[PDB]
């Protein structure tokens, strides 16, 4: 099985650099290209360059060139892609892409999210929605989670530890004053809630924050 | 370099029914010595990465069903969806191997299903945030079809646009709905003086609005 | 003298042919009665060691009684007046004559080897002379692959002056007049030449193959130093490893028989009873063999790590190193299955002579050719995969 594990998300001062790596595992290291991909929502996927791990030259596109850096190690069997002269539009999802011989298969990673901004890390402070007390008499129920003012992006939520996934919606949280908001909503049937507790679990890496709240009764 | 654009942008579709995109190149992908046109098209999925269907603009990867088509030479593609199912929910690029690497624009692929009123769900902020200073009164609208849907909230029936928040959500891959989060943010005076807080949703599956309203007094 | 009595006989014969008057079949035929009788008290270099009563010597002699009384007849004819008589009789004792002269005193295979050898021989020296020349007289061409490739000229030189007596010794092989020092010389100069030359091979790949995957190479394969090292041991394993051809070979001959006419050059009854000759072909066994699994693995690995499989959308480039290793690698890989294809059925054939010797013709024959064949070779593949050489040879030339 061929798998590839980035770095993780990056909040970094604008003016300063940062260095992304990309673990290979699962093929010989210097037979398949490493290509790397920026992907930003106004631009949409952006080619940024290529390696080859076994001669160590590589291939930069001209909008990249001097921006990105790309390198690899044999003996750790990692690439690497240094950024140097952060600023606002470097903030972007960038992938590692391992190109087998057959032109058929190639191998992406999860993504690295670069944040650039002066703004610090801010927990987020999470909110339980509970029902009003005169809605549970329908079919079924629906409770809430409120991440208010963090920054930056992502946090990861959940309902019950994961064992809560279908009838759950989280939205896209949105950015005010330099934090962002987000929320999400669970739906049971009317004989779970509240007999069994239902926790929504949010965790934010940025500042090593991971709270549970119970949603109960008013 | 290769510039790519694809068409359309956005495309909607009924399950079952036949699709067909294009990918149009700014220079010929055709290289003699090898007669292979290097064009490959990839399936993203909302939160995942982007999964190769067709190389060499006509030839299928092994896995990937047969109702997926590639064709097309020179600068002129296309990806052909015989049978569009809900599983097809993505964003469809086109990256070219002649020159370097480019992407399209992309292709994002929405199904038609039957319309579905939404469920509206209102709360009221919670202790710990009233503790804090600030309250936030959060609606709830899930599971409607089609997209278009508007909310308005009614404090004492009076109308209130400024201090509210949405988040729309993408097409969901189980039932192909839709849904949105709704936060009224008031400070913690200003909400403990009015008394009944009211989201209302207008939909076209329903002539009459869906409200949700609560009063502070009770419960 | 016989030859002299034989050569008047012959001339006087020839008088009574073209003589017109019976005067001149006279003497002629008088002549050849003295010199008929005068040869007959002769004795024969072939019947000197048998006594004089001996039978053969009394045939030698009746054949003689035959042609004295042949010329009787033919000088009564004469003092006649028959020439033609005379003539004819004469004829006759020209029969008896030519019969007890012939009576008394893989060819075209060893034509075609032989010349071949030579065309070898030839294509050899001037070849092999010339890639050590061509080293010699050029900065760019002064690498460490073409410094082994001039030891290994100039080992095919050697082995080239090593042929002669070896061809000799080919079709030449029931007398050897030459002595054992030279038995033993040859043969040990040119098994030497052997392992100089497959050592020399061994050692270029090896370096080669690091140079290649170790690029680390720059402090280990230091200069020509290293090179100069690397072939003093490689010359010195190669003469002391064949040593004991000094006592494996020699001259032998058949008890109760002339050694003028039955010595041989081959290994000794000392060299068979304890087993140095099946200890000497298992020894340049391995020197043949075990090298040759050495340079098809290394061979493979630089074949595998240069021509590797890439995938055709490869945007990076090729490095402009793997081009130039490519070539001397195209070139040594070509020089190498050359050396194994022709050298192969020689030290087959010296295993099946060891095992033979405890209880075909074309198989020693081209195997004998196969083993100049690579000697002279090494030079022309030089020139045909080599643009650098060919330029080179044609600068000094031309
Ligand atoms: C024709 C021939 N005659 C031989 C007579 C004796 C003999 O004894 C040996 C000596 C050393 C060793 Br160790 C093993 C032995 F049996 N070997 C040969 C013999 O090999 N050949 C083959 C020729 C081929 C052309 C090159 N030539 C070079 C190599 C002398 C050999």
């Amino acid at each position: 099985e061929v798998q590839l594990q980035q770095s993780g998300a990056e909040l970094v001062r604008p003016g300063a650099s940062v260095k992304l790596s990309c673990k290979a595992s699962g093929y010989t290291f210097t037979d398949y290209e490493m290509h790397w991909v920026k992907q930003t929502p106004v631009h949409g996927l952006e080619w940024i360059g290529a390696i080859d791990p076994e001669t160590g030259g590589t291939v930069y596109n001209q909008k990249f060139k001097g921006k990105a850096t790309l390198t690899a190690d044999i003996s750790s069997t990692t690439a690497y892609m240094e950024l140097r002269s952060l600023t606002s539009e470097d903030s972007a999802v960038y992938f590692c892409i391992s190109e087998d011989i057959d032109e058929s298969k190639d191998y992406w990673g999860q993504g690295t999210t670069l944040t650039v901004s002066s703004a610090k890390t801010t927990a987020p402070s999470v909110y339980p929605l509970a029902p009003v007390c005169g809605d549970t008499s329908g079919s079924s129920v629906t409770l809430g989670c409120l991440v208010k003012g963090y920054f930056p992006e992502p946090v990861t939520l959940t309902w019950n530890s994961g064992s809560l996934s279908s009838g759950v919606h989280t939205f896209p949280a949105v950015l005010q004053s330099d934090l962002y908001t987000l929320s999400s909503s669970v739906t049971v049937t009317s004989s779970t809630w509240p007999s069994q507790s239902i926790t929504c679990n949010v965790a934010h890496p940025a500042s090593s924050t991971k709270v549970d709240k119970k949603i109960e009764p008013r | 370099d290769i510039v790519m654009t694809q068409s359309p942008s956005s495309l909607a579709v009924s399950a079952g029914e036949k699709v067909t995109l294009s990918c149009k190149s700014s220079q010929s992908l055709f290289n003699s010595r090898t007669r292979k046109n290097y064009l490959a098209w990839y399936q993203q999925k909302p939160g995942l990465s982007p999964t190769l269907l067709i190389y060499w603009a006509s030839t299928r990867k092994s896995g990937v069903p047969d109702r997926f088509t590639g064709s097309g030479s020179g600068t002129d593609f296309t990806l052909t969806i015989t049978s569009v199912q809900a599983e097809d929910l993505a964003v469809y690029y086109c990256k070219q191997s002649y020159y370097l690497r480019t992407f399209g624009g992309g292709t994002k692929l929405e199904i038609k299903r039957a319309d579905a009123a939404p469920t509206v769900s209102i709360f009221p902020p919670s202790s710990e945030q009233l503790t804090s200073g600030g309250a936030s009164v959060v609606c709830f609208l899930n599971n409607f079809y089609p997209k278009d849907i508007n909310v308005k909230w009614k404090i004492d029936g009076s109308e209130r646009q400024n201090g509210v928040l949405n988040s729309w959500t993408d097409q969901d891959s189980k039932d192909s709905t839709y849904s949105m989060s709704s936060t009224l943010t008031l400070t913690k005076d200003e909400y403990e003086r009015h008394n009944s807080y009211t989201c209302e949703a207008t939909h076209k599956t329903s002539t009459s609005p869906i409200v949700k309203s609560f009063n502070r007094n009770e419960c | 003298d016989l030859e002299d009595n034989w050569e008047t006989l012959n001339d006087n014969l020839k008088v009574i042919e073209k003589a017109d008057n019976a005067a001149q079949v006279k003497d002629a035929l008088t002549k050849m009665r003295a010199a008929a009788l005068d040869a007959q008290k002769a004795t024969p270099p072939k019947l000197e060691d048998k006594s004089p009563d001996s039978p053969e010597m009394k045939d030698f002699r009746h054949g003689f009684d035959i042609l004295v009384g042949q010329i009787d007849d033919a000088l009564k004819l004469a003092n006649e007046g028959k020439v033609k008589e005379a003539q004819a009789a004469a004829e006759q004792l020209k029969t008896t004559r030519n019969a007890y002269i012939q009576k008394y005193l893989p060819a075209p295979l060893l034509a075609g080897v032989t010349a071949t050898c030579v065309a070898l021989f030839v294509v050899g020296i001037a070849g092999n002379l010339l890639t050590m020349l061509v080293v010699s007289r050029f900065r760019e061409l002064r690498t460490t692959t073409n410094l082994y490739l001039s030891s290994m000229a100039f080992s095919d030189l050697l082995i080239f002056l090593c042929m002669p007596l070896d061809l000799v010794r080919l079709w030449q092989y029931r007398p050897w007049n030459f002595g054992d020092l030279l038995c033993k010389l040859f043969q040990f100069v040119s098994e030497s030449c052997t392992y100089a030359k497959v050592l020399t091979i061994t050692a270029l790949s090896v370096e080669r193959y690091f140079a290649i995957c170790f690029p680390l190479r720059a402090k280990v394969v230091v200069t020509k130093g290293r090179v100069k090292l690397v072939i003093f041991v490689i010359w010195a394993v190669a003469f002391c490893s064949a040593g004991p051809i000094f006592v494996l070979v020699g001259v032998e001959h058949e008890q109760g028989t002339d050694p003028w006419d039955t010595n041989e050059c081959r290994p000794t009854e000392f060299a068979v009873r304890s087993g140095l000759l099946t200890v000497m072909v298992w020894v340049s066994s391995i020197f043949f063999f075990l090298p040759v699994f050495c340079l098809t693995v290394l061979y493979s690995l630089i074949g595998r790590k240069l021509w590797r499989r890439r995938r055709g959308d490869a945007v990076v480039g090729a490095s402009l190193r793997d081009q130039n290793h490519k070539q001397t690698v195209k070139m040594l890989a070509v020089v190498v299955f050359a050396f194994i294809l022709c050298w192969l059925p020689f030290h087959v054939g010296r295993y099946l002579f060891s095992k033979s010797f405890e209880p075909s013709q074309y198989c020693n024959l081209v195997s004998f050719v196969l083993f100049y064949l690579s000697a002279a070779i090494n030079p022309i593949l030089y020139n045909i995969m080599s643009k650098k050489y060919r330029v080179a040879v044609f600068r000094l030339l031309g």
